[PDB]
């Protein structure tokens, strides 16, 4: 456990995008989460209103994704300038910075 | 043809532990080294089986509630167990679905049988005498297959009615137990889907008789029934399911 | 790029515009083996047909129906249907057909129809008001007809109330034709219902044997075995073609696989739930299904008021798949490559930098 | 591929837009990030052939020549440690060029002192 | 446009629906805007001896455009067997009249 | 408590169990928060009396 | 009808997340700068102007 800070990163994302994948399994209240049974047992009045279930849910999830990542990079982009400050502070010179 | 079989020893029906048995497939999906967590009729874990013998003299074929499900599982020596009666009134006037396993070949059929008072087949020391039913007026499914089958062989058998789909999932396995339900893990191949269509609510098994009045072979057999549950299976490198935790047991495998 | 900008000018550095798609070229459908066909040899073509007071009723079912072989014979002198459409029976499923097969008069032929009252639809064979399936009906006369007269098929002429729709009535009761008493003894009055027909090779059209099977579909809340015929096509490997597996549809490169199938598995997932492995029916060999190569299209160019060269970044694409430079970002095309280093003036990926002094990367 | 679902799709406008954009500017903002973090030196430092420190071992810590990816011992345990429209982008620094800037880096505080971050 | 038919038939008149006089005689898109009228002319458009001037496509090989009119008196191919411009076995009329 | 209101949630895949986590990682992150302010020392000083 | 009252609750529900995690991103943000004043001000002396 002695790096689980980037571990822990690296499986937030990988996780984030296993989710993305499986909300296109779900069918958000449609007769089914595929497009082409949809285009191939129904006729397009029906079929509009089945993707456009679809369609709203998948976008849901996709703006739910992006904004928990815009969060998740607002959070690494603090560390990073925190990173760059003990580069410049630590490394580059002495500091009289208690801990 | 119909027989009374009036020479039983009458004893209370004996209760057991599942242990980690009844897992099948429950799909047709090859799943490689992952953990799967499916919603569907299963056994639970460490669960209450009835426990049914065949010794001499008992021979216990009652008929059951079939429920959601029927898990089966038989310890068995020279095939005493040859196939099942399924239905709702076991009678003529409802569709009922016969599976018996003779001689030569699995035979599966749906018709309006007249199902006797007391089913049984029987082995003369040869099989020579047939009397599970007398009539069979209105058949619309029949199937032949090729034949599925101390204590040598354990089969392990789960039926299930979804959506008019009859499956059945079976496994057999190699054990060298005496008496209880070894301890272990397999996973049920799923065997054979039947379009039958039909309402099943009671079920009864079929045994044979050993003729040299009759004697009882000796078998044993284990009835389980199955139960809306979450399972998380484990799929190897070569995809077969070698554990899984049943989510609703205790709060470790929640 | 202007485009996408919607602006005239495009200042200096890399703009993601487009999203390369390898298309489709071709559709393989894989079905497997078109095996258990329906019996219907031993119906439209048996040795004897029955009459029509005893219609002979076939169950057609757990089986494959190859209903093309049936419409295009030209033996059938009527194909009529009435719920369905000849063209669409290759196509729908049924849980299961009942074939009625009768002999009947060539004026008759017409009295098998819903709606239609004659002889044989209140007496001999009635059909209902909202029936489905469809009537095939061919003329007999070489082999049915006999120069003495062949009085084998029968057909009822007589009975007090009109049949109910698929209803049999083989009884030999004698029919009230007055309001005398009759207990079974023919007189003025009383005659046998069931008459024999006048079929002759000397009779024109109209009075010549026909046999008339009629398929009736049932669309009941059992599983439909009664099924079209599947036309699997030939598999093609290698190439992003849409396949159809047994009714698993997608778009993928179909390559051989190692993965060793259990003989009950048919497909294959990974962790994110989606087929990546696949047997065909056909032959049982295992396909991996590799996505086909989409990728994003960026340009790459300097400032307009500079020059108007611009470069083609195909992301995660390899340059056989579509001044041409692979990069593991992708493959860069309008770009030469030098082995000097510069520093970063438009960042490609991977290590990789353009700049403009012609595009070099 | 479903060309009726794009067709719906069009109604809902330029959100598909937006989401690129969102996801660009995260992906530029990650190089940006490990630019500021790693390229604080504009001079690739090396260290003398002799690791004459007046007794002070670094080899745990300067790069390793006998390893290809010429990272050091303890920057190869650390590397060794961690393990449908989606596309991953590449860093734009690889991993060589950012154990490439360490290894200036560490050079320039071992033979330097601070005076490499505050001029020459 | 103005045409007769059927009483049962003018629900097919309509966005959306599926029929026969829908497919092959006058189709409306699904986003028509407009309005249908339908009227009895039981007393103008019949007659005791049967009033068979209007006529309908029975036989047509695919479905309509929205908007589109099929005046052609070709001979249809109901069958495998090619008609040639004459009728014969599977070889019909397209254009029947309503009695 | 409807059963039927959780069978039509179940259509919408994991959008819960996204929201759930999210809160409990906030919830733990209060706690290091609080963790990471006050306690930065491991031995507890005492005063002279 | 809990189609229509399931999405407006979902769509409540993630608007609130999604404000908690902006607060609680703003709050480790100040959680931070408390430690690093615990750190530099109370456990050492620090030169850091105001
Ligand atoms: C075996 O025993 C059963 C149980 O009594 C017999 O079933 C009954 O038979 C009588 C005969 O008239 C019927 O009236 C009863 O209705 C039957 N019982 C039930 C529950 O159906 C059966 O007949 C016996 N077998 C033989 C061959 O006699
Ligand atoms: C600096 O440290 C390294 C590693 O701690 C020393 O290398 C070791 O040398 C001894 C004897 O020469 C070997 O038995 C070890 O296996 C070496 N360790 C490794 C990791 O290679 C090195 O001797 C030290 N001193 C100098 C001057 O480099
Ligand atoms: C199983 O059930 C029987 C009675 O139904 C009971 O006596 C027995 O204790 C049960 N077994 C277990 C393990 O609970
Ligand atoms: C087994 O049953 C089938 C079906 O009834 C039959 O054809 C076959 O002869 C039977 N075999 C024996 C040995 O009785
Ligand atoms: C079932 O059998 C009885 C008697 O054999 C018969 O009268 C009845 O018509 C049959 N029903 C069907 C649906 O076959
Ligand atoms: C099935 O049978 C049981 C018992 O006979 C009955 O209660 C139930 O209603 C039946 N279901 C159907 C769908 O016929
Ligand atoms: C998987 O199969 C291979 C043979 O291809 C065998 O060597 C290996 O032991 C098997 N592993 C498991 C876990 O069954
Ligand atoms: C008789 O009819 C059957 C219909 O299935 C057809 O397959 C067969 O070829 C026919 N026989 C001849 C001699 O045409
Ligand atoms: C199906 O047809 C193919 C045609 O080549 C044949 O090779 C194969 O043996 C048949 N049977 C099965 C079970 O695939």
């Amino acid at each position: 456990s002695a790096l689980g800070k980037l571990q822990d990163v690296v499986n937030q994302n990988a996780q984030a995008l296993n989710t993305l994948v499986k909300q296109l399994s779900s069918n958000f209240g449609a007769i089914s989460s595929v497009l082409n049974d949809i285009l191939s047992r129904l006729d397009p009045p029906e079929a509009e209103v089945q993707i456009d279930r679809l369609i709203t849910g998948r976008l849901q999830s996709l703006q739910t994704y992006v904004t928990q990542q815009l969060i998740r990079a607002a959070e690494i982009r603090a560390s990073a300038n925190l990173a760059a400050t003990k580069m410049s502070e630590c490394v580059l010179g002495q500091s009289k910075r208690v801990d | 043809q119909c027989v009374n079989l009036t020479t039983r020893t009458q004893l209370p029906p004996a209760y057991t532990n599942s242990f980690t048995r009844g897992v099948y497939y429950p799909d047709k999906v090859f799943r490689s080294s992952v953990l799967h967590s499916t919603q569907d009729l299963f056994l639970p874990f460490f669960s209450n089986v009835t426990w049914f013998h065949a010794i001499h003299k008992r021979f216990d074929n009652p008929v059951l509630p079939f429920n959601d499900g029927v898990y089966f599982a038989s310890t068995e020596k020279s095939n005493i167990i040859r196939g099942w009666i399924f239905g709702t009134t076991l009678d003529s006037k409802t569709q009922s679905l016969l599976i018996v396993n003779n001689a030569t070949n699995v035979v599966i059929k749906v018709c309006e049988f007249q199902f006797c008072n007391d089913p049984f087949l029987g082995v003369y020391y040869m099989e020579s005498e047939f009397r599970v039913y007398s009539s069979a007026n209105n058949c619309t499914f029949e199937y032949v297959s090729q034949p599925f089958l101390n204590f040598k062989n354990l089969r392990e058998f789960v039926f299930k009615n979804i959506d008019g789909y009859f499956k059945i999932y079976s496994k057999h396995t190699p054990i060298n137990l005496v008496r209880d339900l070894p301890q272990g893990f397999s996973a049920l191949e799923p065997l054979v889907d039947l379009p039958i269509g039909i309402n099943i609510t009671r079920f009864q098994t079929l045994l044979a008789l050993h003729r040299s009045g009759w004697t009882a072979g000796a078998a044993a057999y284990y009835v389980g029934y199955l139960q809306p549950r979450t399972f998380l299976l484990k799929y190897n490198e070569n995809g077969t399911i070698t554990d899984a935790v049943d989510c609703a047991l205790d709060p470790l495998s929640e | 790029t202007k485009c996408t900008l919607k602006s005239f000018t495009v200042e200096k550095g890399i703009y993601q515009t487009s999203n390369f798609r390898v298309q489709p070229t071709e559709s393989i459908v894989r079905f497997p083996n078109i095996t258990n066909l329906c019996p219907f040899g031993e119906v439209f073509n048996a040795t004897r047909f029955a009459s029509v007071y005893a219609w002979n009723r076939k169950r057609i079912s757990n089986c494959v129906a190859d209903y093309s072989v049936l419409y295009n014979s030209a033996s059938f002198s009527t194909f009529k249907c009435y719920g369905v459409s000849p063209t669409k029976l290759n196509d729908l499923c049924f849980t299961n057909v009942y074939a009625d097969s009768f002999v009947i008069r060539g004026d008759e032929v017409r009295q098998i129809a819903p709606g239609q009252t004659g002889k044989i639809a209140d007496y001999n064979y009635k059909l209902p008001d909202d029936f489905t399936g469809c009537v095939i009906a061919w003329n007999s006369n070489n082999l049915d007809s006999k120069v003495g007269g062949n009085y084998n098929y029968l057909y009822r002429l007589f009975r007090k109330s009109n049949l109910k729709p698929f209803e049999r009535d083989i009884s030999t009761e004698i029919y009230q034709a007055g309001s005398t008493p009759c207990n079974g003894v023919e007189g003025f009055n009383c005659y046998f219902p069931l008459q024999s027909y006048g079929f002759q090779p000397t009779n024109g059209v109209g009075y010549q044997p026909y046999r008339v099977v009629v398929l009736s579909f049932e669309l009941l809340h059992a599983p439909a075995t009664v099924c079209g015929p599947k036309k699997s096509t030939n598999l093609v490997k290698n190439k992003c073609v849409n396949f159809n597996f047994n009714g698993l549809t997608g778009t993928g490169v179909l390559t051989e696989s190692n993965k060793k199938f259990l003989p009950f598995q048919q497909f294959g997932r990974d962790i994110a739930d989606t087929t990546d492995a696949v047997r065909d029916p056909q032959t049982l060999e295992i396909l991996d299904i590799t996505p086909c190569s989409f990728g994003g299209v960026s340009v790459i160019t300097p400032g307009t008021n500079t020059s108007n060269q611009v470069a083609v970044l195909y992301q995660g694409v390899n340059c056989t798949e579509v001044n041409v430079f692979q990069t593991r970002a992708g493959c860069l095309i309008g770009a030469e490559h030098v082995n000097n280093s510069y520093e970063c003036d438009i960042p490609i990926g991977a290590g990789i930098c353009a700049s403009y002094q012609s595009i070099i990367a | 591929d479903s060309t009726e679902c794009s067709n719906l799709l069009l109604q809902y406008g330029s959100f598909c837009t937006q989401l690129n954009r969102a996801l660009t500017g995260i992906a530029v903002e990650q190089d940006k990030n490990t630019q500021e973090v790693f390229a604080q030196v504009k001079q690739i430092y090396k260290t003398p052939p002799i690791k004459d420190f007046g007794g002070f071992n670094f080899s745990q810590i300067l790069p390793d020549p006998s390893k290809p990816s010429k990272r050091s011992p303890i920057e190869d345990l650390l590397f060794n440690k961690v393990t449908n429209g989606l596309t991953v982008l590449p860093p734009l620094l690889t991993d060589e060029m950012i154990a490439q800037y360490t290894s200036a880096l560490l050079a320039g505080t071992i033979t330097s002192g601070w005076t490499f971050g505050a001029g020459p």
